[PDB]
């Protein structure tokens, strides 16, 4: 029961076996589990093989409610603003919980100025999140490195408007002027070039460019530690049969 | 002997990898250790336990797993002095001998391999301002690999003893 | 305010002259404005950088507000947060562009 | 196309050297049972060609296979590392329109610092050729 | 052809489900919210809205009780008031929970 067991590891993947039953039931259900043993290593490789080709860097995360229930990356807004004054203010629980948070959170997560909150995003190499305006975020998203992203939906419904004194006659006209624009797409033109055509990146042209290669040193160094733990069990195994000696 | 030598001498690498930035800034060289960085105006630096945080956690287990790979190798000699003092059981302790040179090389390779780990990470970083476009290993830690198979060739003959 | 890229200046600001120094979305927006309303226009930037808050104690409007509210200007053609508080004060036209509060997290490359 | 660097493409040049000082570790343990003869049998367990020595059921049976389970997971990603070469080698289309210049960005395409030509682009109401006067404006 | 334009909007939600996703269908992007929770929920919303476009309530032209409407708005929107209603009206009233899409399973390995 003890000499056979190799021979089921003999059986496991290759190397035949020297001991065979010839043409009995243990010869055809040895090798039904032989069978069906050698369909699980050819999908291995066929996934493997899908994994290394495509590519895609999945998102950790997408709504501020995943950014509330965990608390591996962190998250902060500007030090002083309406942001950090709407989650003080927002009376819904799960802002509230990010501003329980952001009121506890040790060392303080608002950050001085926007360019400083954007490269203590790349400096905490994606463990510090923050949070800014949805166009501000479309614009520094263009930008070179390009190596931050806006991801979900916004939070709020807010819009920037065009302001006269109250009591202008001006403003009705131009009233009737921004809803021809927006109604033509004449922000959507300017939009596309201030943020695109203006932009440092084409997030799809970057989109377009991305074909890697070769496997790293990093995938076989963990299984090494199933080696060397069976190198240990090579001397245990065998100093007890010098007390068997 | 030859093992032991050439073991210690990545312990003294002073050269590690070349460091190119030779950015047309201006023409740079480094010649970074295993522990202790040198550049070339001339001049050289310690720059040891780098970021961050986790790799610095592998540190903690590479420096440590650098002294058992030294330690073993000594402990091969004493059982090999203790036969000279035979020469002028025995083969119990020849036996014990080989073991732990054999478990100072397997610590020690990945030893080796926990620090080339340490550097792939790192240059994957791209070291704080010491990037280079080297990445030429050793020349030491070449001749530490071949301490390797010089621990297995001192194995292999003392091992032939003790089948008789 | 000068703010990217709703209004920048010129790479050659210095060289250019008048409204002409300017560039960005919201300068463009103001020859579209200038197209609809027929009127020459005069690019003006706020002193203290401030889109326009109350005081506490005097309760005077800084900022884009405060040249609005006091008479300084004449229009904002600017990136304004349509709050109840400014609406009191002076006549926002219709919201340009709808915005919001978005999540900036790093793209990922990690392994 | 290269030569005998061709043959090391997918499996890396540290790899290559770890496959073997890893497979230089199996050799003595081999011989724990009780050195050159049952080298060979680990190269007959290095990928194929079952072993006519065995030491039945002890641990160099069992650690014997254990390498043994190892080395056949790498040769497999060899087999996908070559194909994932091979799979995108195939995919890279060479450019055949200018609709293929716009949608990318990867290879660079300019005209004549003054002309017609620099003026067509500048002129050309095609969304096709505004975006590629969308790109060289912004060359 | 043949043409992917439908009659009614029930029509255009069927219509997706009927051709098994090689239909898709254009609405608006707060009823897309709606549909969406109601059961079977086998429709989603994927990708950003093409434009910005805003309801606003009516008033006839010239009555005054649009500017205390005006306020009314701005305020309620400042509160989160209509938020707490949208939670009700499209995930409290819909057939399907606001975290059923977090169980979409994602780009896991090996079936
Ligand atoms: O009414 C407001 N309008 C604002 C308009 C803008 C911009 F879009 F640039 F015009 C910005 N910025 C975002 C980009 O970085 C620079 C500052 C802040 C505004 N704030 C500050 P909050 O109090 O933190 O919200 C207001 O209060
Ligand atoms: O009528 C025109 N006939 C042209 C004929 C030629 C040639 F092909 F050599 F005959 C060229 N060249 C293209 C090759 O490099 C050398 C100059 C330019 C011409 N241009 C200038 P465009 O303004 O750039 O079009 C005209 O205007």
């Amino acid at each position: 029961i003890f000499n056979s067991l190799w021979f089921s590891l003999g059986a496991f993947m290759q190397q035949g076996c020297d001991i065979s039953p010839r043409s009995l039931s243990g010869r055809i259900v040895g090798g039904v589990w032989w069978f069906f043993t050698l369909i699980i290593i050819s999908s291995y490789t066929a996934n493997l093989a899908a994994f290394l080709t495509v590519e895609r860097m999945v998102s950790p995360i997408e709504s501020a409610e995943d950014l509330s229930k965990q608390t591996e990356i962190a998250y902060g807004t500007l030090d002083s603003g309406s942001t950090k004054e709407f989650f003080r203010r927002s009376k819904i629980a799960v802002f509230d919980k990010m501003w329980t948070y952001m009121r506890s959170a040790e060392p303080s997560v608002f950050v001085r100025t926007t360019a400083e909150g954007v490269a203590r995003v790349r400096k905490s190499k994606g463990k510090y999140a923050y949070l800014l305006e949805s166009t501000m975020n479309e614009y520094i998203e263009q930008r070179k490195p390009c190596d931050t992203m806006k991801v979900g939906g916004n939070l709020d419904s807010k819009g920037y408007g065009i302001a006269t004194p109250k009591g202008s006659s001006l403003g009705t006209p131009v009233n009737l002027a921004v809803l021809k624009l927006s109604e033509q797409g004449v922000l959507d033109k300017l939009k596309n070039k201030w943020w695109y055509d203006k932009g440092e990146c084409g997030a799809k042209d970057s989109g377009s460019k991305e074909k890697t290669s070769a496997l790293s040193l990093s995938n076989v160094a963990g299984v090494f530690y199933i080696l060397v733990g069976g190198l240990g069990l090579a001397m245990l195994v065998a100093l007890i049969e010098f007390c068997y000696k | 002997l030859l093992a032991l030598l050439f073991a210690t001498t990545a312990f003294l690498t002073t050269y590690w990898c070349q460091g190119t930035q030779r950015v047309p800034f201006q023409l740079r060289r480094f010649h970074t250790g295993i522990w202790y960085s040198c550049e070339e105006g001339e001049k050289c630096r310690s720059f040891i336990d780098l970021a961050p945080a986790s790799e610095k956690g592998v540190l903690w287990l590479s420096v440590v797993s650098e002294v058992l790979y030294i330690l073993l190798l000594v402990v091969g000699f004493s059982l090999m002095c203790l036969e000279l003092l035979h020469s002028s059981d025995g083969l119990k302790l020849n036996a014990f001998a080989a073991v732990f040179t054999v478990l100072s090389g397997l610590l020690g390779m990945v030893a080796h391999m926990m620090y080339t780990q340490v550097f792939q990470v790192t240059v994957s970083l791209g070291p704080e301002d010491w990037r280079p476009h080297s990445w030429d290993y050793g020349w030491s830690f070449c001749l530490a690999w071949g301490s390797f198979t010089c621990c297995m060739a001192a194995s292999v003959t003392t091992l032939n003893s003790y089948t008789k | 305010i000068l703010e990217s890229p709703y209004v920048m200046m010129k790479k050659n600001h210095e060289m250019l002259e008048g409204n002409e120094r300017y560039e960005g979305y919201c300068v463009d927006l103001a020859a579209e404005i200038a197209k609809h309303c027929g009127f020459k226009y005069k690019l003006t930037i706020v002193g203290d950088g401030k889109y326009g808050a109350r005081d506490a104690d005097t309760k005077i409007w800084n900022g884009m507000v405060g040249e609005l509210v006091y008479g300084k200007a004449d229009i904002a053609i600017a990136p304004l947060t349509i709050t109840l508080v400014r609406e009191e004060v002076i006549d926002f036209s219709k919201p340009f562009m709808s915005l919001g509060i978005s999540i900036m997290i790093k793209k990922p490359q990690k392994s | 196309k290269p030569g005998v660097f061709s043959f090391l493409d997918p499996l890396a040049y540290e790899i290559w050297m770890c496959i073997v000082f890893a497979y230089i570790g199996v050799s003595v343990v081999l011989f724990l049972v009780s050195i050159f003869n049952s080298l060979w049998f680990s190269l007959g367990a290095f990928m194929q060609q079952g072993c006519d020595i065995s030491p039945r059921s002890l641990s160099g049976r069992i650690v014997g296979g254990v390498w043994w389970f190892f080395t056949l997971i790498i040769i497999s990603s060899y087999t996908a590392n070559l194909a994932a070469f091979l799979t995108v080698e195939r995919m890279v289309s060479p450019i055949e329109s200018a609709e293929d210049l716009s949608k990318q960005t990867e290879i660079a395409y300019g005209t004549l610092d003054s002309g017609s030509t620099k003026e067509f682009f500048r002129r050309s109401k095609i969304a096709v050729f505004d975006k590629m006067w969308t790109y060289m404006r912004s060359a």
